[PDB]
């Protein structure tokens, strides 16, 4: 079987500058193939045997390569050129690099919810902590109840980089039963992000 | 001085114009005489390029084909797109002739002449013809009848064997009779023959040649993995009859692999059927029952057609099943050898 | 234009076969092999097999063999005889099977080989999940509290996906964030839509979030103040 090894994860770049991703065959010898996907869209053609261009694909798009080592170089990116990239040779694919939009770092604001009374009649108490508008999107958050760190029992989504502003929100949510809530006090989630000089922590004492 | 071009070429043959056997009427109507004194040249210091997968030479053979067939084998009823078509569809006299692929005037044959030639790349060995050899057009699927045979060595051939979609051809270099009967006094019943001692040895070189190719993995037959009849059967016709061999046997690991039994007769179970999926694309055709009497064909098994398992594996192990459907790939089979020039 | 239209999402218990229709149609069905490839949260794209329309002749991927069987059928129309339809039908399902299905067919220019694909099916999500359909509990994220604040909605314990959410019926979308649905180790999704305004308005505006699940046929409305 062939193995294809795309670099990097992740491109940050800006609009107006070239990009260059990389694949790494297993085996050489064999012509490259390069698709396009757009988040939440069908995937498309953009480059077949190694260099030449699919139906509609623009002239910035550029593949190339030899033996094991095969590139796909982006002129002047469009904002439509952040997507997934993903290589392939016949039934074998590379897991994709991610095109991502540059810009200055920003921190992220950070509130904290806690859980509703009507949730909790219910037995189940749902924390969120909210990390809005902030770039890049790599960020540490980790929740304290009574200064002890909470691991396993929380979970994280992130949105897609806005289209507009270039950046991303994340929410953790820490789930516990009512039972478990109403035996602590202190409720934090700590924030460490490039932006912020130090973590910032918000909070609340349950019942107050 | 010459270069890579495609042209119309014309056919020539010894169809007689007496015979009412469907190929010899069509010759008689579209080929030309053969020549008595074939002029080839061997080209000194000439190498040449060629690949048998990218030759027009072949769609031209393909076309031929195809309109002999749907000149000559009217099915009683043809269903094509939700239509009906009934027509007239008397039986006929049906034994494929050789058939020359000639050059008109401007135009050469390249030939290679490598031993052991692929079928693309380099050949050191080229000569001059004006003419390919002579072309029986037999239509059969799995296994290539009467054909030509690899001069020395078994030769694997494929546009790109790492392509799991690319039918391989095994050209063999020693045939295997096969042996069909539908016996005289269930009129649809058939068998093939086959000597087991001789097949058996056969197909064994044929894995020890796919391991020289495939990382002397351990090479395995499975059987087709679904498909129409016409494909996951070995189907060919005889004296104007469809017929439809079950090769189950035929690729029997245990007797490639070194056991005892495996020598002496194999009989494949056949059967002849009236309503056929058509190889020209065209849809379903229904004939009438078969003629009375022992209706047999003896041929030589000179190719095998077969595909290869891809997906995400690494086992220790090639799995191979018979294959292919694309006729021209019978076409290339023999003519993988030719490529057509222009002089200047 | 070539055009290949799959059948719709569907989700399928544990065990089930899920069969996966491909119309094909603007160009010659029988002249071009049809493939299927499946895209794996988390795991990427893997080919599944082809089918070659004219004898409908196939190959399967070596690790799907056994769970996978392609079949097709050509159009019955005499004035409109070239399309056709490729089905798949994938068994013994898991919830690892979930994914996006695709048919995809390559491009038809003379340097094209059999597995760059030009032409994309708009895919087929196929969820394995052994979860009953359940419609959404809806929680305030209340704001605590110029300066600028948040709430929100907590939408938990629904399936299937998706659910959608608003505010104040379409009027609010500056600052809105609805994130991703997050599956649950119950087998169920959640998510949140949150909202940045003012701190100014908290006291003269008012928030409410929509929440739609049409699978269970619930439709939510929830007025969230400060806490
Ligand atoms: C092998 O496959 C590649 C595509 O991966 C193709 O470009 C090449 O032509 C194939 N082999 C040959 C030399 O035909
Ligand atoms: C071609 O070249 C070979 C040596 O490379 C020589 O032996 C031969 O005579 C040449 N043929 C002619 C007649 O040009
Ligand atoms: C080329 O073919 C001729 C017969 O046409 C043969 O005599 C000669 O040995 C061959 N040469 C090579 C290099 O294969
Ligand atoms: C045939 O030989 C050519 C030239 O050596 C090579 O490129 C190709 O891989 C070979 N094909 C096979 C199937 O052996
Ligand atoms: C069958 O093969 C033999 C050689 O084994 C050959 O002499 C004969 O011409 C072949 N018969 C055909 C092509 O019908
Ligand atoms: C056929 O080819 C095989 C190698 O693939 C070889 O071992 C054998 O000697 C050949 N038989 C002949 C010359 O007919
Ligand atoms: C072919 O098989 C039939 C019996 O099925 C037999 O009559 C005939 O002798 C065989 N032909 C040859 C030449 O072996
Ligand atoms: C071929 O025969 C075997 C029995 O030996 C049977 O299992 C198989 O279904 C047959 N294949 C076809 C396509 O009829
Ligand atoms: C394979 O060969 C063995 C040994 O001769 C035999 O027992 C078995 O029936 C064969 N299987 C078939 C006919 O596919
Ligand atoms: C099979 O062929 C071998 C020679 O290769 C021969 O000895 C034997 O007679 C044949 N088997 C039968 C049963 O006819
Ligand atoms: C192979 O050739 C012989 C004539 O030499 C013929 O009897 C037999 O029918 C041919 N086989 C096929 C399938 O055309």
């Amino acid at each position: 079987e062939i193995v294809l090894t795309q670099s990097p994860g992740i491109l940050s770049l800006s609009p107006g500058e070239t990009a260059t991703l990389f694949c790494k065959a297993s085996q050489g010898g064999n012509a490259m193939t390069w698709y396009q996907k757009r988040r939440g869209q069908v995937p498309r053609l953009l480059i077949y045997d190694t260099s030449r261009r699919a139906s509609g694909v623009p002239d910035r798009f550029v593949g190339s390569g030899s033996g094991t080592d095969f590139f796909l170089t982006i002129n002047k990116l469009d904002r439509e050129d952040f997507a997934v990239y993903y290589c392939q040779q016949f039934e074998f694919f590379g897991l994709g690099s991610e095109l991502e939009v540059h810009r200055t770092v920003a921190a992220p604001s950070v509130f904290i919810f806690p859980p509703s009374d009507e949730q909790l009649k219910s037995g189940t108490a749902s924390v969120v902590c909210l990390l809005n508008n902030f770039y890049p999107r790599e960020a540490k958050v980790q929740w304290k109840v009574d200064n002890a760190l909470q691991s396993g029992n929380s979970q994280e989504s992130v949105t897609e980089q806005d289209s507009k502003d270039s950046t991303y929100s994340l929410s953790s949510t820490l789930t516990l039963s009512k039972a478990d809530y109403e035996k602590h006090k202190v409720y934090a989630c700590e924030v460490t992000h490039q932006g912020l000089s130090s973590p910032v922590t918000k909070s609340f004492n349950r019942g107050e | 001085v010459w270069k890579d071009a495609d042209t119309t070429l014309f056919c020539a043959s010894d169809a007689k114009a007496h015979e009412t056997e469907v190929h010899n009427v069509w010759a008689t109507h579209a080929c030309v005489p053969t020549d008595p004194n074939p002029q080839e040249i061997h080209l000194e210091n000439v190498t040449e390029n060629f690949n048998m997968w990218k030759n027009n030479m072949v769609e031209q053979m393909q076309e031929d084909v195809i309109s002999l067939w749907d000149q000559s084998l009217q099915p009683c009823v043809k269903l094509t797109g939700g239509s009906v078509i009934k027509q007239a569809c008397p039986k006929i006299s049906f034994d494929p002739i050789p058939i020359h692929y000639c050059t008109p005037a401007g135009y050469v044959i390249l030939k290679c002449n490598d031993k052991n030639f692929n079928g693309t790349g380099p050949c050191k060995n080229v000569s001059s013809v004006q003419c390919t050899h002579g072309i029986k057009p037999v239509v059969s699927t799995q296994l290539l009848l009467n054909g030509s045979l690899a001069e020395e060595e078994i030769i694997i051939r494929s546009e790109n064997l790492t392509n799991n979609a690319k039918t391989i051809i095994v050209h063999l270099n020693k045939s295997v009779e096969i042996n069909c009967t539908r016996p005289s006094n269930d009129i649809r019943k058939a068998y093939c023959e086959i000597n087991g001692t001789k097949w058996n040895k056969v197909l064994k070189q044929v894995t020890e040649k796919l391991k020289e190719h495939f990382n002397n993995k351990t090479i395995i037959f499975q059987p087709p993995s679904g498909g129409d009849l016409e494909i996951t059967m070995h189907h060919f016709n005889c004296r104007g009859e469809f017929f439809y061999c079950n090769t189950t046997q035929l690729f029997n690991n245990t007797c490639i692999g070194n056991m005892k039994g495996c020598n002496g007769t194999i009989t494949l179970p056949c059967k002849i059927k009236q309503i056929i999926n058509m190889w020209q694309g065209t849809g379903q055709a229904m004939y009438a029952p078969p003629i009375d009497g022992k209706i047999n064909c003896v041929s030589n098994i000179t190719g095998i057609l077969l595909t290869r398992d891809g997906g995400a594996n690494n086992t220790s192990n090639e799995t191979f099943r018979p294959g292919g459907g694309n006729i021209k790939d019978n076409w290339r089979s023999e003519l993988y050898k030719y490529k057509v020039v222009q002089i200047e | 234009q070539v055009q290949l239209v799959q059948s719709g999402a569907v989700i399928k218990t544990p065990g089930s076969s899920v069969k996966i229709s491909c119309r094909a149609s603007g160009y010659n069905f029988r002249d071009y092999s049809i493939h299927w490839v499946r895209l794996i949260p988390d795991k990427g794209f893997e080919w599944i097999g082809w089918i070659k329309p004219l004898w409908g002749a196939v190959s399967y991927a070596r690790q799907l063999q056994g769970r996978v069987s392609m079949t097709r059928q050509l159009s019955q129309d005499p004035d409109d005889p070239d399309w056709g339809v490729a089905y798949m039908e994938f068994s013994g399902l898991t919830p690892a099977d979930t994914a996006e299905y695709f048919c995809v067919r390559r491009g038809s220019c003379d340097y094209c080989g059999d597995f760059p694909w030009q032409y994309w099916c708009q895919g087929t999500v196929v969820v394995v999940s052994s979860a009953s359909t359940k419609g959404p509990s809806v929680f305030p994220l209340a704001p605590s509290s110029g300066g600028t604040a948040a709430l929100g909605c907590l939408v938990k314990d629904y399936f299937p996906e998706p659910v959608t959410v608003s505010w104040n019926s379409g009027a609010l979308t500056s600052g809105v964030h609805t994130f991703p649905a997050v599956l649950q180790s119950s087998g169920l999704y959640s998510l949140s839509s949150v909202v940045t305004v003012p701190s100014s308005s908290l006291g003269t505006q008012t928030y409410i979030c929509n929440v739609n699940h049409k699978p269970s046929n619930t439709k939510v409305d929830k007025k969230v103040e400060p806490k």
